[PDB]
């Protein structure tokens, strides 16, 4: 899930990606 | 062509205010444009009086060719979108996903005349480069009429001589008849039906095999082993025209609408081609063109081809790998291995899908698009290019319904990006090399009737064969068609077969290959001896027109125009150049 | 995407006059580093570009991405961050390889990256770095794109472009089938209020959300209550937390202007069909239902500002006052006691906004206009108006007015006493003209608003909401339109695949809790690890009955679609499905112009340019060379001359035309007379 | 004479009309001179007797006058002359 | 195209331009010599037909 | 709720059996809601009479072709097929026609009974040659709308039971379209451009009156359901 | 550009100046030329009364008598309703 | 025989696009292309060489 | 041949919607009179929907009520929900007043003569404490579709908000045929329609003034004799 307030939307994903996407706006 | 009224308030402004004076409802022209600027409900109604029969150009930007700038008379829409025709869509060559049309306005008398008589649409239908028409059907109402038209085996109702306890039951004594019989669910649209006809011309075979001498239709009767379709389809032609009986491809659309503009008069063509758009929609509906991804049918001999390829190239792998052939000669032999198992692919395909199919019938009607797109959809993308140019060996093994890996696309996208480019670029250039083009001949002007000159070149025109045949040449309609022949034509020490200064169409061409010469000494604009401009005898017909050019037409832009429009579709290459910078 | 954009062209960088067309190509070291599919699609194509997802900056400027490095077939979890150089060191393997959760790939030869860009088959052990995901390549505007890898780049492009072109609506609501990438998109985006603390939510309200933290304190969240954003757009932020709720440290609890429930939502799930029908959805043009219109689910919010300033000059100051020469009453209706109208008002072109009138000076006056004041008895009220007017095709209500004073003491520039802005904001509704686009750049004008009876319906009875159409689908190449409209319907109407007689062949390789699903539910498929069609087939055979035993939508993706206008079953089965569509920028209202008179230059008397102005449409050289191709001159004569610049020629042509006479004959354009004044200051003697 | 009939801005046929003259240009031109004195006599109308003549046809009930003109040319009502 | 090159020879041959051209009359407002431009063209008379005006 | 702008209805006659009807203005969009409905109206609810079965002897199995005669088997069905005869009885009547020696066939030379009328006497049929003869036996019923072959029902020795489709309809051929009269004022109002073509049976307006008969009724039966609903009143005339 | 011309004014000021040359000629050959001496319509060099009386043989009061009935002839709205809207 | 060479080479590249393109809309242009003459003998009149 | 007239019967399914069955029509027939029916239905049936609301705390459409949850456009958007039919054409006005916590239902609008709301389990707003909602509405009759008419032209104050506003107790409505078409030639459809509407009028009412819409209709086409 990985942010606390988020609705179910059920997945195709297949994988399983280590790496979570980081802050967009770091750069 | 539509206009929204909330535009055309403000086009027309000065004349509705001068109309809306004269009916007293406003005292002074003041009060008439407090009238207007405040939009009191008389000004519809007064406007609508205005606008009838007052051309307006519309342009859309930008103007490559001579039909980009079109006039219309103008109705009244509501809404905020110019309403435009669907047949001049190629014209502009205008889609719409957003493109926008400038409107101008024509005030003077004589600026009318010219948008009425010049500029109108329906006076200019066949294009100004090579006479084959512009607002011929497309996209949608091909389709349709090809749907319309074709003629389906084993269908509903069909004519079945079952002679043997009853008659053929597939005969019909009219397309009222037959139409009763269509809209009740009993015959098809395209079913080989004997029908009755009284009010079509037959073709040439069976009107001199049943009349010949006087074969006029209106009167009499004959029958015909067509579909409903051919006959609701001929409906729309005019009534000289003979029947058609044949699948309306877009070759066969473009050569009905070329021989019936080269005939019959400008107005009656542009009648027939609103029919034709009108039967095209209605008949384009119905049709059941839909894509879905079970429309989409990947060869299930897919798998045999890609293996039987892998073990082809793998060879070629091993050997450079092990050091026999370099690295060069292992891309070269690489390329060539996918290309033989890309054309391997495509062909399975082809002979993979029935002809139902719908992308298979939007393909192969000529409605849009080739058979290279349907073998990138299902079947194999193929090679890419690299941003050199050189073809990646890998290559992109997936059809796009099965959809491609990361780096697949990633591979796809050097040569999306680059061919986009290259298009930016090049209608850039285009735009370079026409205004320089009507820069050099702007001074090409007809100013004369008649150079009465000797000279002229020689046109090949269907050269022989090892078996004294004359074959056709294949460019004759771009070299040959429509000039005035400059000399003679007689063959054998027997009879003039063209006499000097014909126009030297179709028939005359035809009468040519039958007597059996080649070369003709056809007068050309390189050989005129007028001065200030050509003649018009050596110009001969324009293209836009059909018949001799005038007396004071600016040939010059227009074959500028010609030549630098279609520079936007030059691709570059597959040094010696071969593209737009050749 | 405005933010985080990779840009070519600056001081220093490179300009487009002196641009190389090598420096517009991708090549393979901007996999990770940029995105190839999200460029402009002008003439800008390639110098700007976009950062990737996973994308991070090095101290020294350069690029690195993120890699998993694997150490002999067991591919780790040390995620080591490279770049470019350090990347042409190693050799780079494929996120979607059959691994077994213990490193261990395995096939044996395994897809690869060499350094210069070659693709070749490994054995599997040199392979020292794994990529952390699949779509690493890709921006974030295009990660939002779903079935993305079964388009082509172009139109995957044009999807990527058009999807950062949305307005925001009324009402919002969340895409159905989407990807990962639109939870994450928004909660960094900003424009979501974002609980800081974790609490429970003491108020709600809508302009604020007092939050109580744990530990006593409490904090109010104020709301951002229909600002104008920087392109006239709405920025609504209804809060979507109730009264007693608790709230975690990162919950989304206000959704701002184009989110539902926290995750983007840029335009709303439309029923569609494939169909041409009648012409109207011709060459890209869109039919839309009337349903859109009547229940405002295509309904932007435009919000225009306007302001004048009151500056003084040397003949006193302006001055904004009710009172304005040479006026009426009741276009003074809408104006208060002091100038401004009163927040409410409805207005249109060309009213009054702000009372606001100069000090004229003092002109010598035409004997009719000195006869007319004797008669009327009016003086020559020596102030002169010039007014804060609404400008043309701009209406609406009035939300807000900001007036700053020289007297309150605020910071206004020199001389300049009352600055004042209104904003007025109207309803845009949809309309024929305006853009519409899915999300892989189908896009397309809208052609005709349909009425809702005369749209084909279902066998249900449920008429479809705009009907596409079908030849811009194969001669594209993207038909993940199409594979998104039957995952629609699929996840519109639900499913459940029946594991009765055992879990069925394609359903093994597709994970737990999805083999049933309620109506309505959201699903996902990411941009890599898509759905596979072979699964959505198989899908489309297992969907449930509507509300009675009915199934509309049989295996293939088809319905029996009947003709709302004639009435007959269409004589095939359509493709119909759930889809997503935006409303773009490009509305008709922003677009229309006229003009029959307006305004003129300064230097040559040439008419003015722009929707701002008035202005006219430029008819350039190839217009020229067009008319001149026809051979009609007089009309080129009257367009260069007496529509321009013949200036005795344009009052005579409006005195011709409003009294009724011949258009009369044309004269020297005043743009020659400019040349011919310049060439004579070049010391050439042109006579 | 089997083409339909024809409706607003393309009456008359253009193809009837060209019959008349050599080539389009003069038409328009043709068309515009007679519009121009057609529009003169209706500004002369009030005022005394003049030279300007016309209509020839009858107009219709609210007509452009040079709808008024093609249909005069296409009427074999005027004359004319090149240069 | 040089707009500089072109008009300063053009200066020192005192070349006198002959407005005959196309893209001339197109700048200085005269009507152009192609088209309805023509003295063929734009010296039409246009006569009523006496017989017709015997009819009004 | 009153109709705010009444729709009129003007015919135009082209010829003596086809006339265009308009009906102007109309509510957006209501051209197709009654237009379709008074297409089909016109083509499968008017009872008119045609000829179902056809007793020719000479031709037993062989179905090409007649003895003597010039035209084969199907030219002579399919030209009686389009024979407009009226008839009140509506039981199926037999008719004959019946000519010796050689000439043409008119359709006078039919003879009726009581009841039944052709419409077009001089309407060419046969051509008889080298002193043939010619005599068939029809059968004239009237119907509905328009029935395919009624296959045989009958035994197979009665051979002149040989059926042809009978086109009952008096219209033939009714097209129609919708148009856009004045849009800006009326806000998009619908004109319904009808186009019937009979055969001499009837007339077109009969036959427009006719449908309207028979449509009124059948929404007659959706209008007795509560009377005292409120629809849409047009009003006076 | 402010200073140049609107070209709806010029056209507004010739109809202007159309209707009020109509609504002075209403008047008599002494009003109409005893009008367009006082506000200057000839020349725009508008004279005074006792010029007015020298050209007109008469006194300057008999002019100013004349003025002011003429201004209350032109004050009613029989010659006022057509050039009320020119404001 | 640089017209007849220079119709065909223009006409080669349209025809690889499948384009048609009148060969008078081409020969307009070699028509203006050779218009000019070179001098290699003033005679006695005026032609700088 | 075959006359045997056509007849409607009936057939309520649930209390909103019910099944109306016709049968024998004609062959080829039974769609046209469907689709009629269904695109008469669908369009043209006249009903009552609130026009224009005013709200005491509000000057305009686009603000917020101090207190309420939502704002004022989507207390438009949930009053566009509502469902209430009048009686008679002119334009009544009912009130609703809350103060107080609590979710704002359809019900707590009083209505007067003549009018009445059909569903009370509208979710309209919803209050707290400092909340106070009392709005006006009001309800006029109509027929179709109508955009928002507008403050201009009307004379109303600053105040007014206008509404758009649905005038059509019908909601779905769909229909299947039953063509017998056999061997015999005794053929005929068997149309059998459906009709949902949406808790206003009974779907009795809307047949019948589409029938009664048609029957006008129908009769000019019969009275050009
Ligand atoms: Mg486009
Ligand atoms: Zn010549």
């Amino acid at each position: 899930n990985s942010v606390p307030g988020a609705p179910n939307r059920v997945s195709f994903a297949k994988l399983r990606e280590p790496l979570e996407v980081p802050g967009l706006l770091d750069v | 062509c539509g206009l929204p009224k909330l535009m055309a308030l403000e086009l027309f402004k000065p004349f509705v205010m001068k109309r809306l004076v004269d009916l007293n409802h406003a005292q002074n022209i003041k009060s008439a444009k407090r009238m207007v600027e405040r939009q009191r409900p008389q000004v519809w109604d007064v406007l609508e009086e205005v606008i009838a029969e007052h051309p307006v150009l519309l342009n859309r930007a930008p103007t490559l060719h001579r039909l980009g700038i079109q006039a219309f008379e103008p109705m009244l829409v509501e809404g905020k979108a110019i309403q435009l025709h669907p047949l001049v869509c190629e014209a502009f060559n205008a889609d719409f996903d957003g493109d926008q049309m400038a409107v101008h306005l024509p005030l003077s008398a004589e600026a009318q005349a010219e948008a009425r008589i010049l500029m109108l649409s329906s006076n200019n239908i066949l294009s100004p480069a090579s006479g084959r028409p512009l607002a011929m059907p497309r996209l949608d109402m091909v389709t349709g009429l090809y749907y319309l038209t074709t003629e389906v085996p084993g269908d509903t109702g069909e004519y079945q001589p079952a002679s043997g306890d009853h008659p053929e039951t597939g005969v019909y004594s009219s397309p009222a008849e037959a139409i009763m019989a269509a809209d009740r669910g009993v015959l098809s649209v395209r079913a080989k039906i004997k029908v009755r006809l009284t009010q079509l011309r037959p073709p040439v075979e069976i009107e001199a095999e049943l009349f010949g001498h006087s074969g006029w239709q209106p009167g009499d009767a004959w029958m015909a082993e067509t579909t409903l379709g051919r006959v609701m389809f001929n409906e729309l032609l005019p009534l000289g025209y003979p029947f058609v009986n044949k699948q309306m491809h877009k070759k066969v659309q473009a050569a009905i609408i070329n021989d019936l503009a080269e005939r019959y008069p400008m107005i009656v063509v542009a009648q027939t081609v609103d029919k034709l758009k009108d039967a095209g929609f209605y008949w384009a509906t119905r049709s059941g063109v839909t894509v879905s991804m079970a429309d989409v049918l990947v060869p299930p001999r897919k798998k045999e081809i890609l293996d039987h390829y892998e073990e082809r190239a793998d060879k070629v792998e091993k050997q450079f790998q092990r050091g026999a052939l370099n690295h060069d000669e292992r891309n070269e032999a690489l390329v060539e291995i996918w290309k033989e198992a890309t054309d391997e692919v495509g062909q399975a395909l082809r002979e993979h899908y029935p002809d139902d199919n719908p992308i298979i019938t939007i393909v192969d009607s000529g409605a849009t698009g080739n058979f290279t797109q349907t073998r990138t959809l299902a079947g194999m993308k193929g090679l890419v290019t690299n941003p050199k140019g050189e073809f990646i060996p890998r290559p992109v093994k997936s059809s796009f319904r099965e959809g491609l890996t990361v780096l697949e696309y990633f591979i796809n996208t050097h040569g999306a990006r680059k061919g986009l480019a290259d298009t930016a670029l090049r209608t850039a250039d285009s735009g370079y090399l026409t205004r320089r083009l009507v820069d050099v001949s702007q001074d090409v002007i007809v100013r004369e009737h008649d150079c009465q000159t000797e000279r002229g070149i020689v046109v090949e025109l269907a050269e022989r064969a090892p078996d004294g045949t004359l074959i056709r040449d294949p460019y004759i309609e771009t070299s040959a068609y429509a000039r005035t022949l400059g000399t003679d034509a007689v063959d054998e020490a027997g009879n003039v077969i063209v006499e000097r200064g014909q126009d030297l169409g179709d028939p005359e061409i035809d009468a040519l290959l039958a007597a059996g010469i080649t070369q003709v000494k056809v007068r050309s604009v390189l050989t005129c001896a007028t001065s200030t401009g050509v003649c018009a005898t050596c110009y001969g017909r324009s293209m836009a027109t059909g018949k001799l050019v005038d007396i004071g037409e600016a040939v010059g832009i227009v074959a500028a125009q010609s030549i630098g429009e279609p520079g936007t579709q030059l691709t570059m290459r597959t040094d010696i150049t071969g593209g737009l910078p050749r | 995407t405005h933010k985080r954009r990779l840009l070519a062209l600056g001081p220093g960088g490179l300009s487009r006059e002196r641009a190389g067309l090598e420096v517009r190509d991708v090549h393979p070291s901007h996999y990770g580093r940029m995105c190839p599919i999200e460029t402009p699609e002008g003439p800008n194509i390639g110098l700007i570009g976009s950062l990737s997802v996973y994308a991070r900056v090095n101290p020294f400027g350069f690029i690195e991405t993120p890699y998993r490095k694997v150490v002999d077939g067991v591919v780790s979890d040390e995620i080591v961050y490279l770049t470019a150089d350090e990347e042409d060191r190693h050799v780079v393997a494929q996120a979607n390889s059959p691994i077994d959760a213990d490193g261990r790939f395995v096939e044996p030869r395994v897809l690869v990256r060499r350094k210069a860009g070659e693709v070749e088959y490994v054995p599997s052990s040199e392979v020292d770095y794994m990529d952390v995901s699949p779509r690493q390549m890709v921006s974030v505007a295009t990660a939002m794109i779903p079935f993305l890898e079964h388009d082509d780049a172009n139109r995957a492009l044009m999807g990527a472009n058009m999807q950062r072109q949305a307005v925001p609506l009324v009402r919002s609501e969340a895409p159905l089938v989407g990807t990962g990438m639109e939870l994450r998109a928004a909660i960094d985006a900003g424009d979501v209020v974002v609980a800081e603390e974790s609490g429970v939510i003491e108020e709600v309200s809508a302009d604020y959300i007092t939050v109580m933290h744990d530990n006593g304190t409490r904090r109010t969240y104020r709301m951002r209550k229909f600002a104008r954003s920087n392109h006239g757009t709405c920025a609504n932020q209804c809060p979507i937390v109730d009264a007693g709720d608790r709230v975690e440290a990162g919950q989304v609890i206000a959704d701002g202007p184009c989110t539902d429930d926290g995750e983007m939502a840029l335009g709303k799930n439309l029923l569609v069909a494939i169909m041409p029908w009648e012409g109207h959805n011709y060459e890209d043009a869109i039919i839309l239902s009337n349903r859109l219109v009547e229940e405002d689910v295509l309904t932007s919010i435009h919000i225009e500002e306007h302001e004048i300033d009151a500056r003084d000059t040397k003949l006193g100051a302006e001055e904004i006052t009710r009172d304005i020469p040479n006026i009426s009453d009741e276009v003074l209706a809408d104006l208060d006691e002091r100038g401004i109208v009163r927040i409410g008002a409805e207005v249109r072109d060309g009213d009054i906004l702000v009372g606001k009138v100069t000090p004229k000076g003092e002109t010598e006056l035409t004997p009719e206009e000195r006869l007319l004041r004797a008669i009327f008895g009016e003086k020559a009220r020596e102030v002169r108006d010039t007014s804060l007017k609404v400008p043309h095709g701009e209406s609406g209500k009035v939300i807000g007015i900001r007036v700053f004073s020289r007297e309150d003491e605020d910071e206004l520039p020199a001389g300049v006493n009352e600055l004042v802005r209104v904003y007025v904001a109207q309803k845009r509704k949809i309309s024929d003209g305006d853009k519409l686009a899915g999300r892989h750049g189908n896009k397309g004008v809208i052609g005709k608003i349909l009425p809702v009876e005369d749209m084909p319906f279902l066998a249900d009875g449920t008429p479809v909401d705009i009907i596409l159409n079908t030849h811009g689908v194969p001669r594209r190449m993207n038909i993940g339109q199409i594979l998104e409209t039957h995952l629609g319907w699929c996840a519109h109407s639900g499913w459940k695949v029946d594991a009765a007689k055992g879990v069925p062949d394609w359903a093994a390789r597709l994970p737990d809790e999805l083999l049933e699903a309620q109506p309505n539910a959201i699903v996902s498929t990411p941009v890599f690890d898509g759905a596979q069609e072979a699964e959505l087939q198989g899908l489309l055979s297992c969907t449930l009955p509507n509300r009675d035993g009915d199934v509309l939508v049989d295996a293939d993706g088809k319905a029996m679609l009947f003709d709302g206008r004639s009435g007959e079953p269409f004589p095939y089965p359509v493709t119909v499905g759930y889809m997503y569509i935006m409303k773009l920028h490009h509305l008709v209202d922003d677009k229309i112009h006229a003009r029959s008179t307006g305004p003129y230059s300064m230097i040559t008397q040439q008419p003015l340019g722009g929707k701002a102005q008035f202005g006219g449409q430029r008819f350039g050289e190839m217009e020229c060379w067009a008319m001149q191709a026809y051979g009609a001159a007089y009309t080129l004569q009257e367009l260069l001359t007496i529509k321009s610049d013949d200036t005795v020629g344009r009052v005579k042509v409006y005195e011709a035309i409003v009294k009724g006479e011949n258009i009369p004959e044309p004269g020297i354009p005043e743009s020659f007379k400019v040349l011919l004044k310049e060439l004579q200051s070049l010391c050439l003697n042109v006579e | 004479g089997g083409y339909d009939t024809p409706l607003g801005i393309t009456n008359p046929p253009i193809d009837e009309l060209l019959d008349r003259v050599s080539s389009k240009y003069a038409l328009v031109i043709y068309a515009a001179k007679r519009a121009r004195q057609i529009n003169d006599y209706y500004n002369q109308l009030g005022e005394g007797i003049l030279e300007y003549v016309g209509p020839l046809v009858e107009p219709g009930l609210q007509e452009k006058p040079l709808s008024i003109a093609l249909r005069e040319i296409h009427a074999d009502l005027l004359e004319h002359t090149e240069g | 195209q040089e707009t500089t090159r072109v008009l300063t020879d053009a200066a020192i041959n005192c070349r006198s331009d002959k407005l005959n051209g196309l893209k001339e009359n197109v700048i200085i407002g005269k009507l152009i010599p192609a088209g309805t431009g023509i003295n063929r063209y734009r010296n039409i008379a246009v006569q009523p037909t006496e017989e017709a005006r015997a009819a009004a | 709720m009153l109709i705010s702008q009444r729709p009129t209805l003007s015919e135009d006659v082209l010829t003596d059996n086809r006339s265009q009807f308009v009906i102007e203005p109309l509510e957006p969009g209501f051209g197709y809601t009654l237009g379709n409905s008074l297409r089909r109206t016109l083509l499968s609810s008017i009872p008119g009479a045609a000829v179902t079965s056809i007793r020719i002897d000479g031709v037993l199995h062989e179905f090409t072709t007649v003895p003597g005669v010039k035209e084969d088997v199907t030219e002579i069905i399919l030209n009686l097929k389009s024979l407009v005869v009226s008839s009140e009885e509506d039981e199926p009547v037999t008719m004959y026609l019946r000519k010796q020696g050689p000439g043409e066939v008119t359709a006078g030379d039919i003879v009726p009974p009581a009841g039944v009328t052709v419409h077009n006497p001089g309407m060419h049929i046969a051509t008889l040659n080298d002193k043939g003869k010619l005599e068939v036996e029809l059968v004239v019923e009237r119907g509905r709308g328009y029935v395919p072959a009624v296959q045989n029902r009958a035994s197979g020795a009665e051979i002149g039971r040989i059926p042809v489709d009978s086109i009952y309809s008096p219209v033939l051929k009714v097209t129609y379209k919708v148009d856009a009269t004045r849009v800006e004022q009326r806000t998009d109002f619908d004109k319904l451009i009808l186009d019937v073509e009979t055969k001499n049976s009837i007339s077109p307006r009969d036959a427009l009156a006719s449908a309207g008969k028979t449509l009124v009724e059948l929404f007659g039966l959706a209008r007795e359901l509560n009377v005292e609903a409120e629809g849409i009143e047009i009003g006076p005339s | 550009d402010s200073e140049a011309v609107v070209a709806v004014d010029a056209v507004s000021f010739t109809l202007l100046q159309d209707q009020l040359q109509s609504v002075l000629d209403t008047l008599s050959e002494r009003e109409a030329g005893v009008v367009r001496l006082r506000f200057g319509l000839t020349d725009g060099q508008p004279r005074t009364l006792d010029e007015i009386g020298q050209v007109y043989g008469v006194t300057r009061e008999r002019i100013r008598q004349i003025e002011s009935k003429t201004m209350s002839k032109l004050r009613h709205p029989s010659r006022s309703q057509v050039l009320r809207d020119y404001l | 025989e640089v017209q007849i060479h220079l119709v065909r080479e223009v006409q080669e590249v349209y025809r690889a696009q499948g384009v048609s393109i009148h060969d008078k809309h081409i020969e307009v242009i070699v028509r203006q292309m050779l218009r000019r003459v070179t001098i290699i003998d003033s005679g006695s009149t005026e032609f700088l060489p």
